[PDB]
């Protein structure tokens, strides 16, 4: 149990990167946090939804509005373009994202695993159907709601006027198709994650990536197998010292360099 | 283990 610190040698990393046949890129929020008086993690829970579906929908309406307008940043683009370029060489890049904003998709990434769902899908709490939804606003009663300042008045929308299911004989209440804290991730998605992690020969962990479980154990699983992991993050994390490399800085700076 | 948490 040597005091193992990660390398910051970019040239050594790029040596691995030139040879790698299957690169797994794990990403997080760099793309709690607070909306009004609440920690984001405390809205993103089925108990918040069961007990105040209006407050949760006002929050996800906000998130949909804010994120729906965002363009991909230099990190997303570099990751997308690295996938295309390596693709033409018979080399695999896959992104496993903890994010729900779809910005990897907007940047053109094709091999993408969204492990916590999407702002832009709903699921019906009655019949269970999942559907895409980019409609702004998602229902009329949320029009102009969702403002983030502490002190902003609650909408208090009656449940009947919240987003509703359009399937025949249904009209049930919709929720965001987002995996919430205390909910299980999709078992089929976790088995696919396992297969990518077991076969990759290089893993990057970006934006980080290391405080939401089980996703937080993904890169360390890869390193515990002896495969190199490079972490790109503005600060160090509880997992850093498990990895082969650590590149500090905003990843709109480092990632483009590392992936070039 | 499959259960999302912080
Ligand atoms: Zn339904």
């Amino acid at each position: 149990s040597f005091t193992a610190r990660p390398s910051s040698s970019m040239a050594d990393f790029r040596k691995f990167f030139a040879k790698a046949k299957h690169i797994v890129i794990i990403s997080g929020a760099g793309v709690g946090g607070y909306w009004r008086k609440w920690q984001a993690q405390d809205l993103a829970t089925p108990l918040a939804f069961a007990h105040n579906p209006s407050r949760v929908w006002e929050f996800y309406h906000y998130r949909r509005e804010v994120m729906g307008s965002k363009e991909p940043n230099a990190g997303h683009r570099a990751i997308a373009e690295c996938e295309t370029r390596l693709g033409k060489q018979g080399r695999r890049v896959v992104v496993i994202t903890q994010n729900i904003d779809e910005l990897h998709r907007k940047a053109g990434t094709k091999n993408l695993l969204e492990i916590h769902g999407s702002l832009f899908k709903t699921r019906c709490t009655s019949c269970g159907v999942v559907a895409e939804n980019y409609k702004s606003p998602i229902c009329p009663a949320l029009s102009g709601k969702g403002a983030p300042e502490p002190g902003t008045q609650d909408a208090s929308i009656p449940v009947e006027k919240l987003p509703r299911c359009e399937e025949a004989g249904c009209g049930g209440l919709l929720r965001p198709h987002v995996v919430w804290f205390g909910e299980n991730l999709d078992p089929a998605i976790l088995e696919e994650v396992d297969r990518e992690l077991a076969h990759c020969d290089l893993c990057l962990v970006v934006g980080t990536s290391s405080v939401v479980y089980p996703a937080a154990m993904f890169a360390p699983q890869v390193a515990a197998r002896g495969v190199p992991v490079a972490e790109f993050n503005t600060e160090t994390t509880p997992a850093t010292n498990r990895f082969r490399f650590h590149f500090q800085g905003p990843c709109g700076t480092t990632l483009p360099e590392a992936l070039a | 283990t499959a259960r999302k948490s912080t």
